[PDB]
RNA sequence: AUAGGUUUGGUCCUAGCCUUUCUAUUAGCUCUUAGUAAGAUUACACAUGCAAGCAUCCCCGUUCCAGUGAGUUCACCCUCUAAA
C-alpha cells in the first residue's frame, strides 16, 4: 500500500503526463475554489488533479489555493499588462475548465511545436567539444588520427625510435 | 511517359508487392522489453492493422535505381604553383544544419593545384564517416563479397540481403546497383518471388523486368497461384507501358 | 521455477526468509489469479500484445468466447493504482548499487 | 581434430548437452557467494590448465569460428542481439577474445539474422548530375592563364625595392638567382 | 559582504604611486651615446641600432 | 571584478601529449589569459588530417565574423586558416613557401647534376 | 521598466506598522526531489503604499517600482482588488459573507 | 588473551608518530622484536583480541618471504 | 617561465637579437603579395560589416515575425 | 542485496558487525616482449640547469600557460551596458 488514497500524484508518470504550457509573458494565475459543496465535482476534481502536471510544465508562475471564499469564486488571471481576467468556476467539468484555461492562459499546441522545432535546430551535434554538451572530443576518439595515442601503441611510423 | 518517380505506377507496383503484415513488420532481434498487454477492441485493431499495412507501405516507398555512375574528377579553380607538392586534399566547409549530403560542398583537393569536389565513392565515404545511420558502414560490405554473395544466394535468404544492401550503399552507387542487379538475376532464376515482400524491393526489378521484357516468370507464377484481377491488371500495364 | 517450468523471472525477496512462508506465499498468489482465455471471458476485450520488436500490428493471445462490445477499456483522468515506490526507484535509477542486476546466479 | 566440423554432429553432443547452453551450465569454485566482474585470464597456462578449464576450453576438439553456429547461437540470446561478455559467463580471456573474433566474422560473413527498422535515406535527390557535384564557368584570368589576384605568380619585380632590402638587411648575405622553374622531379 | 579592504588599499597605493611617479621620456629613458643602451630597462638594442 | 568584451585577441596553445599534436584555439584579449576571463571559446581545430587524406575542417565563423564586424583581430594561425581556406585568398605566406620549394628543387636539380 | 526581479505578484498584507507601506508575503509551491509533490512555500516581501487605502487583511496585487528608492522595498500597492471575507463574484457579485448570501444578488 | 583459549600473547604499546599512542600485537611464532625499532604498521585487525587494532608487518624495510622451517 | 618580476637567469641577456634572412627579390616578392592580401583582407572585413548589417536586418526587420505577433494578438483578442 | 553468518533448549518479528566483487592510493613477494599517463603526499623548506624575448629603441606576453586547496552558496540568470 502507498500513502495516499490517491497515489497518482506520485507516480512519475503522472510528471511527465503533462501538456499545458503557459504563455511567457505570465504572471501570477490566482484561482479560487470551493470544497464542502458538492455541486462544482467537476471543477474541485480538476483543481484537485490536474494542477501539478502544469506546474511541472512550468513553475515560473504564482499559485493561489484557499478553501472556503463563496459559492461562485473565479479564476483571476493575469498577462504582461497585469490584466484581470474574470470568469466563474462553478458549474464546470475539468476537461472544460482545462481546455478553457489552456485556450486563456496556455499556448496553443502550435507554438509548442514551433519552439521544439526551433529547438531541434538549434542542436548541432556535428561540433567537436572535450565531453561535455556534445559527443566525439577530437578527430582522434572517432574514425580518424590515431586513437588517443596516450593510450595505443604506434609502429616505428613515429619518431624517437630508430 | 516513363515516370520513374510516379504515384499511380507506383502505387499499383508496390500494390503488387504482397504486404504481409507477419513478414513486414515480423518480430525482430531487437531490445524485446516487456510490452503492454493492452486490451482491444474490433474497431480498434481494425484501425492498428490499418496504420499497421500504411506503414508497411511507406516502407515500399525506396529506393531509386538509376544505373550505375563513374568517378569524374572535377576541375574547377586550377592554380600553377603547387603542381603536386600540397597534398592530403585540403577540405573547408561549412557545415550549416538543413542541407542533404548530395547538394554539401566537400571541397577535396589534389596533390595539384587544382580543385575537386570529391569522387563519388570518396564523397560517399566521407558522408558516411560523417553522420552515419541506420547501419551504414564506412567500406564495402564484407557481408555483400563474392564468397558471401554466392553463399547468401544459395542459402536462400534475400531479407537481410536487401535490408543491408538498402541500409548500406547510397540509392545510386556503382556497387550499390551491381549487387541490386545480380540479386535481381538470382531471384530471376527459378520462380520463388515470396521472401522479398519484408523489405525494400522495387528499386529496379519489375520496372527493370518491364522494361527489358522479363515478366515470363512472374505471369508463369500468378497464372498458378491465382488472383486473375491482378493478372488483368499486369496485362494492362504491359499495354501501356508497351 | 525449474520444477515448475519458468525460465526467466526476477523475483524481489523483501520483508522475511523463510522456506514454507514463501511457498505459501506463491501458491496463494498463483491461486487467486486469471487465465488470458478467463480474462478475456470476464472483461470480454482481445488480450492483445503491442510486440515493440513488431510495428503497430497487433497480435491476439486470447480471444473471447461470448461477449464482443465495440467500445474499448476508457482511458480516464487519474487511474486509481497502487505500486510499489522501490521498483520506479530502480526504474529511474535514484539509489546507487551494482547488486540489483548485475551477474548473479542467472539461468 | 584435425578438419572438425563434427563432434557437434556426433553422438557426444547429445549425450552432453543438447538443448542446454554451455556457457551457464558452470560451476565456479571461487569465493563461493556470487560469480566476480571479473574471470580468468589466459585459458592455457605452459603446457597444462592449472584450476578448473574454461567452460569453453573443457571441451578438446570444439573450436571458435563462423564454422560452429551453434556455439554462437547459445553463447547469444534467442531472441536479443546482446552478446553475453567474459564477465558475465566466465571463460578465459582467450577464448572470449576468440569468440567476439567468431563473431565479428560472423556478422560480417551474414550469418546472424536480424530485421532493420530501416527509415527514409540522408538525401531526397537521387541523380548524378547535380550542380553542386559538377562544373563551373571559369574566370577570365584563370582562362587566360594565372587565375584570379594576377600576383600569386612569379613576376620579376622592380630593382628599386631590391636595392632597398640590401640596404637594409646585410649581415645575412643571401643571394638568389633568377624566377624559379615551377616543375617538380 | 565584506570587501577585501587591505589588497584594495595596496592596490590603490601602488597605482597612485605608478601614476604621480610618472617619468617623462628622460629620467630612465636617459639614451647613451656610448654603450647604445637605456638605465631602469637593461635591455639590449636592435643589430641595426648598433651605429643608429 | 570587471570584464572587457572589446578587441579579441586569438591565442593559441598545442596542449597535449606526446604523440598527440592537436590545434586548440582560444579567443579572449591581449591582458587576458587562455583559460581566464575570455570573450568567446570556440571548438578546436583540426591539424593532420584523417585516414585516406581528406582534412576535414569545420567553418565555424558563424560568430567570428559578428565579432570581427564588432571588432575582433586575428593571429598567425587564424590568418593562415582564413588564407588557405576559401573566403580569403590564398595566404601570401604559403604561396611563397610553395616558390622556396620551387627554388628548393631547382637546387636539387643542380645538386643532381653537380655531384653524379 | 522594473530593474528587480519579479514585476507582476500577488500576496496579502499583513505588516503595515510603518508610514505609506504595507509588508505583502506571496506564496508559493515548491516540488520536493523524492517525495514528487508541491508543498506551500511563503516569502514576505516588501511592497509600497503611496496612500495607504485599507489597514490589513487584503489579497492584493502589486505592481514592481523601477529602482528601489531605500534598501530592499520593490513593490507598489496601489489597487486594491478585492476584499478578503467580502469576496466579489464574477458576476453581479455583492460584498456578502462567506457561504452565506446575506447581499441578496440579482436585485 | 581469554579465558578458554587460554594463550600467552605479548601485549605491548606501540606508540605512532603520527600523535595517538596506543596498544598493538605483533602475530607470528616468537616475537624477535625488543624496543627501538620503526617498522610500518599496518591495519590489521584479530578476531579474538580484546583492546588490539593494529598489528607489525615485516615487510617494509625487514624481511622479504615468510619464515618458512 | 618568467614572469616579468623574476630573478633572471644568466645565460641568454648577452646576445644581440640578429634578424632573419631575408632575400632581396623573395622578399620583395613576400611583401607585395602582403600588402594586397592585406588590401583585400580590409576589403573582406567591411564585407563582413556589410553582411553582418544583413543578417541584423534579415532577423529583426523579417515581417514574418511581425505578421506572426500580429496573428498572435488577433487570436488573443 | 536474489545469500545470509553471528542470540536461545529451539522458532518468528526485529534490529547491530561483515563479505561475494568492481575498484583509486600502497607493505612485502615474484620481477617477459614494445609503447604511454604519473614519481610533492605536507598551503613544509630549498642548491645547481635555468626559465623573457625582441622589433630600428617605440613596446607588449608579462593580469599569459606553469603549481597549490589557505579561504571556498565569485564558478549562473532577470531588469541591462564599462573601458574598447
Ligand atoms: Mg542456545
Ligand atoms: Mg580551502
Ligand atoms: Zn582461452
Ligand atoms: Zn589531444
Amino acid at each position: 500500500p502507498m500513502k495516499g488514497r490517491f497515489p497518482i500524484r506520485r507516480t512519475l508518470q503522472y510528471l511527465s503526463q503533462g501538456n499545458v504550457v503557459f504563455k511567457d509573458s505570465v504572471k501570477v494565475m490566482t484561482v479560487n475554489y470551493n470544497t464542502h459543496g458538492e455541486l462544482g465535482e467537476g471543477a474541485r476534481k480538476f483543481v484537485f488533479f490536474n494542477i501539478p502536471q502544469i506546474q511541472y510544465k512550468n513553475p515560473w508562475v504564482q499559485i493561489m489555493m484557499f478553501k472556503n471564499m463563496t459559492p461562485s469564486p473565479f479564476l483571476r488571471f493575469y498577462l504582461d499588462s497585469g490584466e484581470q481576467v474574470l470568469v466563474d468556476v462553478e458549474t464546470k467539468s475539468n476537461k472544460e475548465i482545462m481546455e478553457h484555461i489552456r485556450k486563456i492562459l496556455g499556448k496553443n499546441e502550435e507554438t509548442l511545436r514551433e519552439e521544439e522545432e526551433e529547438k531541434k535546430q538549434l542542436s548541432h551535434p556535428a561540433n567537436f567539444g572535450p565531453r561535455k554538451y556534445c559527443l566525439r572530443e577530437c578527430i582522434c576518439e572517432v574514425e580518424g588520427q590515431v586513437p588517443c595515442p596516450s593510450l595505443v601503441p604506434l609502429p616505428k611510423e613515429m619518431r624517437g625510435k630508430y | 511517359k516513363p515516370t520513374f518517380m510516379d504515384e499511380e505506377v507506383q502505387s499499383i507496383l508496390t500494390k503488387m508487392t504482397g504486404l504481409n503484415l507477419q513478414k513486414t513488420f515480423k518480430p525482430a532481434i531487437q531490445e524485446l522489453k516487456p510490452p503492454t498487454y493492452k486490451l482491444m477492441t474490433q474497431a480498434q485493431l481494425e484501425e492498428a492493422t490499418r496504420q499497421a499495412v500504411e506503414a508497411a507501405k511507406v516502407r515500399l516507398k525506396m529506393p531509386p535505381v538509376l544505373e550505375e555512375r563513374v568517378p569524374i574528377n572535377d576541375v574547377l579553380a586550377e592554380d600553377k604553383i603547387l603542381e603536386g607538392t600540397e597534398t592530403t586534399k585540403y577540405v573547408f566547409t561549412d557545415i550549416s544544419y538543413s542541407i542533404p549530403h548530395r547538394e554539401r560542398f566537400i571541397v577535396v583537393r589534389e596533390p595539384s593545384g587544382t580543385l575537386r569536389k570529391a569522387s563519388w565513392e570518396e564523397r560517399d565515404r566521407m558522408i558516411q564517416v560523417y553522420f552515419p545511420k541506420e547501419g551504414r558502414k564506412i567500406l564495402t560490405p564484407i557481408i555483400f563479397k563474392e564468397e558471401n554473395l554466392r553463399t547468401m544466394y544459395s542459402q536462400d535468404r534475400h531479407v537481410d540481403v536487401l535490408n543491408l544492401c538498402f541500409a548500406q550503399f547510397e540509392p545510386d552507387s556503382t556497387e550499390y546497383i551491381k549487387v541490386h542487379h545480380k540479386t535481381y538475376e538470382d531471384i530471376d532464376k527459378r520462380g520463388k518471388y515470396d521472401l522479398l515482400r519484408s523489405t525494400r524491393y522495387f528499386g529496379g526489378m519489375v520496372w527493370y523486368f518491364v522494361n527489358n521484357k522479363k515478366i515470363d516468370g512472374l505471369l508463369i507464377d500468378q497464372i498458378q497461384r491465382d488472383l486473375i484481377d491482378d493478372a488483368t491488371n499486369l496485362v494492362q500495364l504491359y499495354h501501356v507501358l508497351h | 521455477c525449474r520444477l515448475i517450468g519458468i525460465k526467466d523471472m526476477y523475483a524481489k525477496v523483501s520483508g522475511s526468509i523463510n522456506m514454507l512462508s514463501l511457498t505459501q506465499g506463491l501458491f496463494r498468489g498463483l491461486s487467486r489469479q486469471e487465465t488470458h482465455q478467463q480474462l478475456a471471458d470476464k472483461k470480454g476485450l482481445h488480450v492483445v500484445e503491442i510486440r515493440e520488436e513488431c510495428g503497430p500490428l497487433p497480435i491476439v493471445v486470447a480471444s473471447p468466447r461470448g461477449p464482443l462490445r465495440k467500445d474499448p477499456e476508457p482511458e480516464d483522468e487519474v487511474p486509481d493504482v497502487k505500486l510499489d515506490w522501490e521498483d520506479v526507484k530502480t526504474a529511474q535509477g535514484m539509489k546507487r548499487s551494482v547488486w540489483s542486476n548485475l551477474k548473479r546466479a542467472a539461468t | 581434430k584435425d578438419e572438425p566440423w563434427k563432434y557437434l554432429e556426433s553422438e557426444e553432443y547429445q549425450e552432453r548437452y543438447g538443448s542446454r547452453p554451455v556457457w551457464a551450465d558452470y560451476r565456479r569454485n571461487h569465493k563461493g557467494g556470487v560469480p566476480p566482474q571479473r574471470t580468468r585470464k589466459t585459458c592455457i597456462r605452459r603446457n597444462k590448465v592449472v584450476g578448473n578449464p574454461c567452460p569453453i576450453c573443457r571441451d578438446h576438439k570444439l573450436h571458435v569460428d563462423f564454422r560452429n553456429v551453434k556455439l554462437l547461437e547459445q553463447f547469444v540470446c534467442a531472441h536479443t542481439g546482446i552478446i553475453f561478455y567474459a564477465p558475465y559467463t566466465g571463460v578465459c580471456v582467450k577464448q572470449h577474445k576468440r569468440l567476439t573474433q567468431a563473431i565479428q566474422k560472423a556478422r560480417d560473413h551474414g550469418l546472424l539474422i536480424y530485421h532493420i527498422p530501416q527509415v527514409e535515406p540522408r538525401d531526397l535527390d537521387f541523380s548524378t548530375s547535380h550542380g553542386a557535384v559538377s562544373a563551373t564557368p571559369p574566370a577570365p584570368t584563370l582562362v587566360s592563364g594565372d587565375p584570379w589576384y594576377p600576383w600569386y605568380n612569379w613576376k620579376q619585380p622592380p630593382e628599386r625595392e631590391l636595392s632597398r632590402l640590401r640596404r637594409l638587411y646585410q649581415g645575412h648575405l643571401q643571394e638568389e638567382s633568377g624566377p624559379p622553374p615551377e616543375s617538380m622531379p | 559582504v565584506r570587501p577585501r579592504l587591505i589588497a584594495e588599499l595596496a592596490r590603490r597605493v601602488r597605482a597612485l604611486r605608478e601614476q604621480l611617479n610618472r617619468p617623462r621620456d628622460s629620467q630612465l629613458y636617459a639614451v647613451d651615446y656610448e654603450t647604445l643602451t637605456r638605465p631602469f630597462s637593461g635591455r639590449r638594442l636592435p643589430v641595426r641600432a648598433w651605429a643608429d | 571584478k570587471a570584464y572587457r568584451g572589446g578587441h579579441l585577441t586569438i591565442r593559441l596553445a598545442l596542449g597535449g601529449c606526446t604523440n598527440r599534436p592537436f590545434y586548440r584555439i582560444v579567443a579572449a584579449h591581449n591582458k587576458c589569459p587562455r583559460d581566464g576571463r575570455f570573450v568567446e571559446q570556440l571548438g578546436s581545430y583540426d591539424p593532420l588530417p584523417n585516414s585516406h587524406g581528406e582534412k576535414l575542417v569545420a567553418l565555424n565563423l558563424d560568430r567570428i565574423r559578428h565579432w570581427i564586424g564588432c571588432g575582433a583581430h586575428l593571429s598567425k594561425p587564424m590568418e593562415k586558416l582564413l588564407g588557405l581556406a576559401g573566403f580569403f585568398p590564398l595566404h601570401p605566406m604559403m604561396i611563397t613557401n610553395a616558390e622556396r620549394l620551387r627554388r628548393k628543387r631547382a637546387r636539387e636539380v643542380l645538386l643532381a647534376s653537380q655531384k653524379t | 521598466r522594473s530593474s528587480v526581479h519579479a514585476r507582476w505578484i500577488v500576496g496579502k498584507v499583513i505588516g503595515t506598522k510603518m508610514q505609506k507601506t504595507a509588508k505583502v508575503r506571496v506564496t508559493r509551491l515548491v516540488l520536493d526531489p523524492y517525495l514528487l509533490k508541491y508543498f506551500n512555500k511563503r516569502k514576505t516581501y516588501f511592497a509600497h503604499d503611496a496612500l495607504q487605502q485599507c489597514t490589513v487583511g487584503d489579497i492584493v496585487l502589486l505592481r514592481a517600482l523601477p529602482v528601489p528608492r531605500a534598501k530592499h522595498v520593490k513593490h507598489e500597492l496601489a489597487e486594491i482588488v478585492f476584499k478578503v471575507g467580502k469576496v466579489i463574484d464574477p458576476v453581479t457579485g455583492k460584498p456578502c459573507a462567506g457561504t452565506t448570501y446575506l447581499e441578496s444578488p440579482l436585485s | 588473551p581469554k579465558k578458554p583459549n587460554s594463550a600467552n600473547r605479548k601485549c605491548c604499546r606501540v606508540r605512532l608518530s603520527t600523535g595517538r599512542e596506543a596498544v598493538c600485537f605483533i602475530p607470528g611464532e616468537g616475537h624477535t622484536l625488543q624496543e627501538h625499532q620503526i617498522v610500518l604498521v599496518e591495519g590489521g585487525r584479530t578476531q579474538d583480541l580484546p583492546g588490539v587494532k593494529l598489528t607489525v608487518v615485516r615487510g617494509k624495510y625487514d624481511c622479504g618471504h615468510v619464515q618458512k622451517k | 617561465r618568467k614572469t616579468r618580476h623574476d630573478p633572471l637567469a644568466k645565460s641568454k641577456i648577452e646576445r644581440v637579437n640578429m634578424p632573419p634572412a631575408v632575400d632581396p627579390a623573395e622578399f620583395f616578392v613576400l611583401m607585395e603579395r602582403y600588402q594586397h592580401y592585406r588590401q583585400t583582407v580590409r576589403a573582406l572585413r567591411m564585407e563582413f560589416v556589410s553582411e553582418v548589417q544583413r543578417k541584423v536586418h534579415e532577423a529583426r526587420a523579417g515581417v514574418l515575425a511581425e505578421r506572426k505577433a500580429l496573428k498572435d494578438a488577433a487570436e488573443h483578442r
